[PDB]
């Protein structure tokens, strides 16, 4: 928590540097939805897919997060954040507004940069949510406690790699089924692994939830990867 | 049950002249029908020109005269020996009373 | 000082030693019903004023204390003492036992090599008395080891006085009285002052015997005082 | 100065040097002590060294009357020792109070190894630099030796021995239990299993013991007690006439 | 003190009592019973002496500092939460606010007039119409009767009339006539001819 | 008196590393070989006691743990380490969970304590990491069948098999190859006791190796008969003789 | 045996030494000169207070504890505040609880005991002032000289501060003239002063160079400044 | 609880955790405020690392502190959001028993005054912040503009700007602002503001967000369009021999 | 690198000493001290000509009889200001009377004191020493007029004159020879005015530097820009005919 000659949090730096290590996790934002995507690090075939998660994480009914970085130390962010969101429903008997949320989180993250001399978590955070004030939005924060607004963005591996070719493809009038198809094209290419297949995948949408006038959150079954990984024409 | 207060009598008078004053009371301490003391003094000298006198419940009586001699040790250590006004005394023990406003100092003070 | 070297030992223990090493002269004798103790008292100036800068300490009413090395640290150990004893006695209501008075201030000390942020005592610590079950002399070093003792010293003549010691333990081996104790202590004090005598010196003598004091601590004064300085003198010319 | 020598932080190896150190004090008194367990009994023998004259040698002990049932011999410098016995004999009275029966051996050898597991793990406390041996006959589990180091490790043993001669005992004992069969001393008198245990401090040592050298406790149904110089001195005239 | 709510069809209407009397006193007879809780919500409020102006200014504190905070206005429906969760902390500490609210709002959002009434427990109801005190035992029947929800602002100001009316004839105190105030689309306004008129 | 280490001992290096994370892993490694194999009705961890002179008796260490009736524990890595984080879940299985819904855990949410305890320690001043690997095998009414890893970070996650310690890169691939989603309980069994038999030296018997399941539920083992609505826990320890008689069959 | 060693007062030196004592010790000798003597019915202190500039205060060095008792300083001065502020807390609870003036004997333990906390405690400074403690009390007159180590001693007299060597030599070989300055209190003061002087390559001593503070038998503690000191030039 | 001190001064007599606040700010994008005769008005630049943002939601630079009161920065975002708050409490409480607004100095000399004790506590660091507020004190109409830095320093500025490339614009806005003749209008304040960017930013697309507060708890943000129609107007004009 | 509150071998604490030299580092501070009053004098230092200069307070009020210019870090001067008025105030509702300038001096220097890791103080709330001096002038019945020099280090010291900030070893010495005990308060005005010109950075005018004074009569007064403009080109003009 102290400063650089140069004016830097050292410690801060060096988290980004941890985080630069971690499995790819990208969010794309539709007019109709919000789609989180992220891949697992080098693992194996013993390694349990059905009961695993690890990336993926849902928040409240309206808000998931994609993690990338230590995933011990998010599990403590992500239990934080759905208290301040039941508490924010209590409170004023309303969901929690996308933002808010957002802010409060990357708050607690800029206090181990400021005091405390504890470290700070090495985690940065993908945040897709809905709601009334301002529809679709996709969040993003890091352990300097700074959050920003995104169109589509990416965290963890091969970010600038990433970052080209989403600015690349994207369009502002897209639906949720090309950002789907958009997200996989993108980790194809900046993997550190031979091909893209199932087990390594982590996959989230949500939606206006086919026909109802509500929001609907989808965190993909293994077999729903496999399914959306062979129309997209990889197998 | 318990009660934290007495009353030990007495009566204490000030009267203030052109270039003096006096305080003055009576040497008898009482408890009910009972003579404690026929002398025991209740005004006194306090330093600086000043006397005091604290009459009713004599436990709290004492408390305070001891409060206010230390009091004007203390003026002199922290203010450079500067001799204590007697409107300044009289501050200063407004605030020592009142100090103990949820549990007051049974005493009618002169000085 | 929570640090062990590789050697097991624990450095910052084995510093204040040398600060112990390097104090005043200091002595105890256990006597057949009773303990001596005495101490090097330098006269840095013809100014102190004698007999009037006591380093013995009394703890409860039963129990002496005298220490080498910081004297701030030994007072500061003694005031712990005497609440040690305060809080056994409140509790017990007999009198602390020596025994169990060592131990607590062994424990004490103990636990100020146990953490970084304390430092060890630099005083070794000779002290005893008589409780219900006889005398008792123990000695307690910086790292809060202690043992009970025949006879005991530390300071600059420990050596020198550890020697007379032994002599008077392995030619007295069927006791020695409380009178003699006192006269020897001002012996082994002079002869003490041998490691250390740019200087002059003041002698200071306690006792606790249960025949000469009751069991109570008192400091050895007037004539009695005089007549051991003199036994003294005389065995050292 | 590297911070991995003087805290308990790991070193690249995973490892603690503080507590390797504090291993390493447990030897510094140069004492070696075993335990064995008799059909009903226990015993502990540690060597007693007196060196300096103008100690008074009565109060010069390593054995620790720590309950009615428990006792406890440590292997390290004396300060350390003793506040290890008095944190003992403190969780040992706290136990009674609060669970209304007497704290078994092996409880309180684990309750005494997370305690030092603890300071294996903070950084302003330093280990203590003792290996402590508690032995009673549990009314559980019969004669009973636990044992905890600076570590945190503790374990039960059908005998042990501890101290810069540890592994000599140890083979020594080791070599008797093989032939013999069994994992206890089959002797019904206490005496005779003391008598056994110096027996085999004396070959593996290679050494003779006076009435004076040594420091016996024994640990019988409801009570653990030490010996005095003269009942060592009976046991060391048994022994004299057979071996 | 009287503290009266009605919910028309268009906007919400609050009447308040004038009068503060302490003791054989009536030391004012001016007295505005509200507080403003932001452009579009109304606070009205009776009670204990003290504590009647310290809350609602507390309440109004935290709602416009919500506001500066999110530059957006909190919905009645969430205000009114808000302010039963600390009535409800509040009755069981050290000591409790005693403080009855009526909350009304106009929600831009839905396009609809809101009233919530709260007392000093934390208990809250949505109602077309509301009192605290002794005067909801003169006009909930008086209001059971005349109201109908697709009124006028205009009639629900009659439907008042009628009961302030009642409560002169019938209630032992003088009140000293009601402030009035409306809260609609277009934020709150005090009808200041009431009185007299 | 008094804690002067209030800052963290866990700091992030110029690269990216956690310094003291990778160290206890480093310690985890020296750790003996432990390993859990998932069965479609049961789990199967186990170990070898390492027993450090015969004089030792190696019943009275418990390498193998259970956690709750449903939930059992083994570890590689520190012994001390792992007997104090025992404690703290069985306590915290209690406090956080029992106490409240009546009910012991389901296996993912113990084992998320148990991270999260393990996390804190990476975190919280004048603390090292614990310098252990955990196995945590259990079974819950809707999760059925289960078996996470726990490493020093905090950081957690299921397998189907594995292995840690020092002959864990060869086990692992040594089940890689035995595994299949069919397996029933003896079958995994009769696996790990192969897997085992790399990893040890010297003796290789059932005074040796600690074993346990987490299998079918054992009314017998339940100490009361009457409320016929449970059949007891599912975890067991495997007894010595139980293990002998399937390395004869082996 | 020098590095690594004076870098708090919770570490030993290899020698056994605590340099961050040592060296609050030397804030003593950079600090005023100043004087202690006593005979039987009187104890006086002489301090030179120094001035910053031509245009300053020459800084008070006296405070008053008590009516009975009463020190003088050289080192830090806000550690001299602290301590002496201190005492007259001690002097004071031993007059309201026991209605008994405090010895000075055990001012001099309390002192000690404060003191030597400082030199032991991770995170704070050893006290950086010594100081001169004179009073009367049920024994008599006394001079105690306190060091920030924690070391106390009971004197006939003394000095502390620059030179303060010179006066020590002078009062060393007065002393059996100043003990005897029974019931004369202008002539121990004289005696108090000549002391001072054989500690001055300085200069004379001037009005406002001089500071005395006087405690005896029916005399309680008193500082004299300046025009009440210029009969003593 | 952790107060190990790490504001500390050097033999030179400075604070250099301090001082590399200052660093960061420095590093900070551009910020400037400017005040006219009836006006204050505020600006900003924004970087170029990515350009695939949604500025619907992302944070704006010009902070409201109460309605009549607001504050922009330059350094470090995430330690700008604490300050703003704790100024934004501090507008309400004032409120709540002064019963009346803020003025400008007020809210400068308690946002300073938080920055001051972060430079003397245990376990704390600087805020690597300055600030710039700016507004109208309630029932006033004279304009009002100051500035804090990490040190805690506050001082009142007819001109003045912060952050990266700062140097340049504070030497453009000397030569520039005249004192005896401020900016008479909006109009040609926000000129001398949208002049004063254009030497550090490149494009005046959407990286230059201009903020104009008069009296009475007047302000407006402007769009992209109206600061293009400034843009166009200065670049076509100011170019001639 | 050690610690907050170390000696050095000479034996002063390193922290104050570092503090001092920050003050060096401070803008200047005159005060001189008559008969008829007290004058205190600052030099601005706008470090642009775009800062509104009298927005620069350099020199505080603390109570109708105290005033305060300070020199240094002066933003650690607001809670020593915040202190000083405190105790001066609190003073008055104990005792009915004006606090002592000696006595309000030596609460802010106790202040000075509390730094330290949590120290065997108490409580020491605050890791380093202030940045800044202050020089302390009022009046009371007892001691007349007075002038204080209060450092960090919670020693203070009372001066005829003194001076503080980057100019003082110039402006010091400057004062040993101008001061004599019955120098009217029009002539200190005039001298701390004189003093300040020879050693500011930039040419002395009524926006660049502060007077002021405490008298008996009229208590703490700061002179506007207008009333020392007039003193300025007394100045030139009285230095014109020497």
């Amino acid at each position: 928590t102290i400063f650089s000659p140069e004016g830097r949090l050292y410690q801060v730096e060096y988290a980004l540097e941890s985080i630069s290590h971690a499995g790819t996790a990208i969010g794309i934002m539709a007019s109709d939805g919000i789609v989180l995507a992220a891949e697992r690090k080098v693992t194996s075939t013993l390694l349990e897919q059905d009961t695993s998660t690890e990336k993926l994480y849902k928040l409240n009914d309206k808000i998931a997060v994609a993690v990338a970085g230590l995933t011990a130390d998010a599990e403590i962010l992500i239990n934080t954040a759905r208290i301040h969101a039941q508490n924010y429903l209590k409170t004023y008997n309303e969901d929690i507004p996308v933002e808010i949320l957002v802010r409060r989180l990357s708050d607690i993250k800029q206090g181990y940069t400021q005091h405390g001399g504890l470290r700070p978590f090495g985690v940065s955070f993908i945040y897709a949510g809905y709601d009334d004030r301002y529809g679709y939005q996709l969040y993003t924060s890091n352990p300097s406690g700074n959050y920003t607004g995104w169109k589509a963005i990416s965290v963890g591996a091969n970010t600038s790699a990433a970052q080209t070719l989403l600015q690349m493809d994207y369009k502002d009038d897209m639906k949720v089924d090309d950002a789907i198809e958009l997200a996989l094209k993108t980790l194809s290419k900046t993997t550190d692994s031979s091909a893209l297949t199932y087990d390594r995948l982590e996959f989230a949408t949500i939606r206006k939830g086919a026909n109802d006038g509500e929001v609907y959150q989808k965190i993909f079954k293994p077999q729903e990867i496999k399914d959306i990984l062979v129309k997209t024409g990889i197998t | 049950q318990f009660n934290p207060y007495g009353d030990n009598g007495g009566t204490i008078l000030g009267i203030a002249g052109e270039d003096f004053a006096v305080l003055a009371g009576d040497t008898r301490n009482i408890t009910d029908y009972s003579i404690n003391s026929r002398y025991e003094p209740k005004v006194f000298d306090c330093g600086d020109n000043i006397v005091m006198s604290a009459n009713g419940f004599a436990a709290d009586g004492d408390a305070l005269v001891k409060r206010f001699k230390n009091s004007v040790k203390w003026y002199h250590f922290d203010h450079n020996d500067k001799k204590l006004s007697i409107n300044s005394a009289a501050r200063n023990i407004q605030h020592l009373l009142y100090g103990k406003r949820f549990f007051p100092y049974y005493v009618h003070t002169i000085i | 000082n929570s640090v062990f070297s590789p050697d097991g030992r624990n450095f910052q223990v084995e510093y204040a030693v040398k600060a112990v090493e390097n104090g005043t002269t200091s002595i105890g004798i256990k006597c057949n019903d009773g303990v001596v103790f005495a101490v090097e008292k330098l006269i840095t100036s013809k100014l102190l004023v004698p007999q009037k800068n006591v380093k013995i300490q009394v703890v409860d009413r039963h129990i002496g204390c005298v220490y080498s090395g910081l004297i701030p640290d030994g007072r500061h150990l003694v005031n712990r003492g005497r609440e040690e004893a305060a809080s056994f006695k409140k509790l017990y209501k007999t009198p602390i036992p020596i025994p169990a008075f060592a131990d607590r201030l062994g424990q004490y000390v103990q636990a100020h090599t146990l953490y970084n942020s304390v430092r060890p005592f630099g005083v070794s610590t000779i002290f005893g008395g008589v409780d219900k079950n006889g005398a008792h002399l123990y000695m307690l070093e910086p790292s809060g080891s202690y043992w009970g003792y025949k006879g005991a010293a530390t300071g600059k003549g420990r050596q020198s006085a550890k020697a007379e010691l032994e002599k008077l333990v392995d030619h007295h081996p069927e006791g020695l009285s409380a009178r003699e104790a006192v006269k020897q202590a001002a012996k082994i004090i002079y002869l003490a002052h041998e490691d250390n005598k740019e200087k002059d010196f003041e002698l200071e003598i306690s006792w606790c015997s249960l025949s000469e004091t009751n069991g109570l601590h008192k400091f050895v004064k007037g004539d009695l005082l005089q007549e051991a300085i003199d036994f003294a003198q005389k065995e050292i010319n | 100065a590297g911070y991995d020598r003087h805290i308990t932080i790991f070193s690249p190896e995973g490892r603690l040097y503080q507590v390797e150190y504090a291993f390493k004090a447990t030897n510094q008194t140069n004492i070696n002590s075993l335990a064995v367990r008799g059909k009903d009994c226990t015993v502990v023998i540690s060597q007693k060294k007196v060196p300096d004259k103008l100690l008074d040698p009565t109060t010069v002990s390593y054995i620790f009357c720590i309950s009615r049932t428990i006792g406890m011999v440590v292997n390290g410098p004396i300060p350390d020792a003793r506040n290890a016995a008095l944190r003992a004999k403190a969780e040992a009275a706290e136990f009674r109070y609060k669970y209304g029966y007497d704290m078994p051996c092996d409880v309180l050898a684990k309750r005494m190894a997370n305690l030092s597991q603890i300071y294996t793990q903070r950084a302003y406390m330093r280990p203590l630099g003792v290996i402590l041996t508690f032995v009673s006959v549990d009314e559980e589990l019969g004669p009973s030796i636990y044992k905890t180091d600076p570590a945190g490790y503790y374990v039960g043993y059908k005998a042990t021995a501890t101290g810069p001669k540890q592994q000599e005992i140890t083979t020594n004992l080791e070599n008797h239990f093989k032939k013999s069969k069994i994992d206890h001393i089959n002797e019904e008198s206490w005496e005779k299993v003391v008598e056994f245990a110096i027996t085999h401090m004396i070959d593996a040592l290679g050494t003779e013991f006076s009435k004076n050298d040594l420091e016996v406790g024994v640990a019988t149904k409801d009570k653990f007690f030490t010996l005095s110089a003269e009942n060592i001195e009976e046991r060391l005239v048994a022994i004299a006439e057979q071996d | 003190d009287i503290i009266l709510g009605i919910r028309v069809q268009d906007s919400v209407i609050l009447a308040s009592s004038k009068a503060v009397t302490r003791g054989i006193s009536v030391l004012k007879d001016s007295d505005d019973k509200t507080r403003q809780l932001s452009p579009h919500t109304l606070m009205s409020f009776a009670g204990e002496a003290g504590d009647t102006v310290q809350f609602a200014e507390y309440i109004q504190a935290n709602i416009q500092l919500y506001s500066i905070r999110e530059d957006y206005e909190l919905s009645p429906q969430a205000v009114s939460s808000f302010v039963r969760q600390e009535l409800a902390k509040s009755i069981r500490s050290r000591r409790p606010y005693q403080v009855n609210v009526l909350i009304g709002g106009y929600d831009k959002k839905k396009n609809k007039p809101e009233l919530y009434q709260i007392d000093y427990l934390g208990t809250k109801v949505e109602l077309p119409y509301g009192a605290h005190g002794y005067s909801g035992f003169y006009t909930f029947s008086l209001l059971d009767h005349h109201y109908r929800p697709d009124m006028t602002t205009e009639e629900g100001l009659d439907l008042l009339k009628l009961c302030v009316q009642e409560l002169e004839k019938r209630m032992p105190m003088d009140f000293k006539g009601v402030i009035v105030k409306i809260v609609d689309k277009d934020g709150i306004r005090q009808v200041d001819d009431f009185q007299a008129q | 008196m008094t804690d002067r280490y209030s800052f963290s001992l866990t700091t992030f290096s110029p690269s990216g590393k956690l310094g003291q994370i990778d160290y206890a892993l480093t310690a985890v490694k020296q750790g003996v070989t432990s390993l859990g194999i998932k069965a479609t009705n049961g789990v199967v961890i186990a170990t070898e006691k390492k027993s450090s002179s015969p004089l030792a008796m190696s019943e009275t260490l418990s390498k193998v743990s259970l956690l709750t009736p449903d939930i059992g524990a083994v570890y590689s890595g520190m012994g001390p380490d792992y007997r104090v984080l025992v404690d703290k879940s069985r306590k915290v299985a209690h406090t956080s969970y029992k106490r409240i819904y009546g009910e012991y855990p389901p296996t993912k949410l113990l084992v998320s304590e148990v991270a999260k305890i393990m996390q804190e320690a990476t975190q919280s001043g004048g603390v090292r990491p614990f310098g252990v690997s955990l196995l945590i095998a259990g079974h819950d009414e809707f999760n059925g069948f289960s078996l996470y890893q726990v490493d020093p970070s905090g950081s957690y996650f299921p397998w189907k098999a594995t292995a840690i310690g020092k002959g864990s890169v060869a086990a692992k691939t040594f089940l890689e190859k035995r595994w299949n989603d069919e397996l029933e309980l003896e079958d995994a069994i009769h696996i790990a006791l192969l897997t085992l038999k790399e990893s040890v030296e010297g003796e290789f018997n059932g005074d040796t190796i600690e074993l346990a399941i987490i299998g079918d539920e054992n009314p017998d083992l339940l100490g009361y008969t009457g409320i016929p609505t449970d059949k007891g826990p599912r975890f067991r320890k495997l007894t010595s003789q139980e293990i002998n008689d399937r390395l004869e069959a082996l | 045996f020098r590095n690594n060693y004076d870098g708090d007062t919770v570490t030993f030196s290899p020698t056994g030494r605590l340099f961050q004592v040592e060296y609050a010790l030397e804030a003593i000798k950079q600090g005023s000169v100043t004087v202690g003597l006593r005979s039987n019915t009187h104890a006086v202190l002489v301090a030179l207070k120094r001035n910053a500039d031509e245009l300053s205060s020459y800084q008070k060095k006296i405070i008053k504890c008590d009516e009975h008792m009463g020190l003088s300083l050289a080192g830090l001065a806000p550690d001299a505040r602290v301590l002496s502020n201190y005492l007259r807390q001690q002097c004071n609870y031993s007059s309201l609880v026991f209605n008994r003036k405090l010895a000075v004997e055990r001012a001099g333990h309390l002192l000690c005991d404060k003191a030597q906390k400082n030199t032991q405690s991770y995170g704070g400074r050893p006290y950086g002032v010594g100081l001169l403690i004179i009073g009367y009390d049920k024994s008599g007159a006394h001079l105690l000289e306190f060091q920030p180590s924690g070391n106390v001693t009971e004197l006939y007299g003394t000095a502390i501060g620059a030179r303060s060597q010179g006066a020590k030599t002078y009062l060393e070989r007065t002393l059996d003239t100043f003990i005897k300055i029974d019931g004369n209190p202008d002539e121990l003061i004289k005696a108090g002063v000549e002391a001072i002087s054989q500690s001055l390559r300085d200069e004379s001593l001037t009005v406002d160079n001089l500071s005395i503070a006087i405690v005896g038998k029916d005399t309680p503690f008193t500082i004299y400044d300046g025009e009440a000191v210029a009969k003593y030039i | 609880g952790y107060d190990r001190a790490l504001s500390i001064f050097s033999p030179d007599g400075h604070i250099f955790q301090v001082e590399y606040a200052l660093e960061a700010v420095k590093r900070g994008t551009c910020a400037v405020g400017v005040k006219g005769k009836n006006c204050v008005v505020l600006g900003c630049e924004r970087r170029s690392t990515l350009k695939l943002q949604d500025t619907r939601i992302t944070p704006s630079k010009v902070s409201k502190i109460d309605s009549h009161v607001v504050l922009s920065f330059s350094g470090l975002n995430a330690d700008s959001r604490i300050l703003i708050e704790k100024a934004r409490v501090e507008a309400q409480s004032h409120r709540l028993t002064l019963e009346d607004p803020v003025t400008v100095e007020y809210l400068t000399r308690y946002v300073a005054g938080v920055q001051q004790r972060y430079t003397q506590s245990g376990g704390v660091r600087p805020f690597g912040v300055s600030t710039l507020i700016a507004g109208f004190d309630p029932r006033d109409d004279e304009p009002k503009l100051y500035q804090t830095e990490p040190s805690g320093i506050y001082s009142s500025w007819s001109a003045q700007t912060i952050g990266r490339n700062s140097k340049t614009v504070r030497e453009f806005l000397e030569k520039n602002y005249d004192r005896k003749e401020p900016p008479a209008t909006v109009e040609e304040c926000v000129k001398l503001t949208v002049r004063s960017l254009l030497e550090v930013v490149q494009t005046g697309a959407k990286n230059i967000e201009i903020t104009v507060v008069k009296p009475d708890s007047d302000i407006v943000a402007l769009s992209s369009e109206e600061i293009n129609q400034y843009v166009t107007q200065i670049e076509q004009e100011k170019q001639e021999q | 690198d050690r610690g907050v509150s170390t000696f050095s071998p000479e034996g002063r604490l390193f922290q104050v000493e570092y503090s001092l030299e920050a003050i060096k580092l401070g803008s200047t501070a005159i005060g001189i001290a008559t008969k008829e009053g007290v004058v205190l004098g600052v030099e601005k230092r706008a470090t642009s000509p775009l800062l509104e200069s009298d927005s620069i307070e350099k020199i505080v009020e603390i109570d109708r009889h105290i005033g305060c210019a300070m020199s240094g870090l002066t933003a650690d001067a607001r809670s020593m200001i915040e202190h000083a008025r405190t105790a001066a105030v609190t003073h008055n509702l104990y005792y009915d009377e004006d606090i002592n300038v000696e006595s309000l001096t030596q609460s802010v220097c106790d202040l000075a004191l509390r730094f330290g890791e949590g120290a065997s103080g108490e409580e020491r709330l605050m890791s380093r020493p202030f940045g800044v001096a202050l020089l302390i002038a009022g009046h009371d019945a007892d001691d007349g007029y007075q002038l204080f020099h209060a450092e960090p280090s919670g020693t203070f010291y009372r001066y005829n004159a003194k001076a503080i900030g980057s100019g003082s070893e110039g402006a010091q010495a400057e004062l040993l020879n101008e001061w004599h005990s019955s120098l009217t308060l029009k002539e200190a005005e005039l001298l701390v005015l004189k003093i300040l010109k020879q050693v500011m950075e930039e040419k002395l005018d009524e926006n660049n530097a502060q007077l002021s004074c405490i008298t008996k009569q009229d208590g703490f007064k700061i002179y506007d820009n207008e009333k020392t403009a007039e003193l300025i080109k007394e100045l030139k003009e009285k230095e014109a005919a020497e």
